[PDB]
């Protein structure tokens, strides 16, 4: 399937 | 079987935003290596994805490739948007970034935006030309993922 | 999954030389695409493998990458090496490759014109700046590649 | 395991 890029929304 | 260690070093580095190292090992022969033991990233899509601004800056001023795509087919682009990244997407567009890209399953990167929630994104995306009514291989386009509690995304696709 | 069509087509035309056909197919998104059903070769590794030189240099004018690594680490210039192609070479380096580039097991162009018996490839590399002393991973220089029956070549290197 | 690259020595 399709899988997310890589990569998160918060720095922290 | 792997990368080269440089190259292994580089792809770390421009996930750490650390950079120092990436000013230390990015030439133009590795700028737009991949990380074959992932889904193939370059520097620029884990630069792009983990918000490292500095290192995006650094790369696209010396040869880094916007319309590279990793083994999903995604572009730089599409890990900005998904993860929020407004400056980030900002400086790829800016740099020629195509807003009407898409991946293997036709996902662009406003139907990640909107999927994802990202509003001002979702703006941004629309400003340089982007297509609310692209459609991916499911046939749904970026205002069909919307979740529901998003009226406001939903008001601007629509 | 695999390649869209457009892609699919793109690679073929690449492939065969048809010219006409990348012309209609190659844009700034599509020129880097990858050959994912097979070692995820671009349009100028085609090119460059099967000695089509007015889509080489097509896709030179339209920003192919001398650059991009196929599945094995190959950059188009050891495609043009490994299979004698000194024109194609010859306009790789014209437009930016680097001789002394190396795949995943450290093979660099100048150790396939070695291997291969290319004796004017050889020539061309050493004239250009490569250096025969790169091992790769098995601890061989290109000089260690020469079958015994080319003395030539071998007298080249050393 | 280490192949070939795509293409051909021969046009003919």
């Amino acid at each position: 399937q399709r899988e997310s890029p890589d990569g998160q929304s918060f720095r922290s | 079987m792997g990368n080269s260690e440089a190259d292994r070093q580089l792809l770390e580095a421009a996930k750490a935003g650390d950079v120092e190292t990436v000013k230390k090992l990015c030439t133009v022969q590795s700028v737009n290596c991949r990380d074959i033991e992932g889904r193939q990233s370059t520097p620029l899509h884990f630069a792009a994805g983990y918000n490292r601004v500095s290192v995006v800056e650094y790369l696209l001023q010396h040869g880094a490739d916007v319309h590279a795509k990793d083994k999903g087919g995604l572009v730089p682009l599409h890990n900005a948007c998904s993860y929020g990244h407004y400056e980030v997407a900002e400086l790829l567009v800016k740099h020629g970034a195509v807003v009407n890209v898409a991946d293997l399953w036709k996902f662009t990167p406003l139907h990640e935006a909107a999927a994802k929630g990202k509003y001002e994104i979702c703006k941004l995306l629309l400003q340089h030309g982007a297509d609310p009514t692209k459609k991916n291989r499911d046939g749904n386009t970026p205002l069909d993922l919307v979740k529901d509690g998003d009226t406001d995304i939903q008001d601007l696709l629509r």
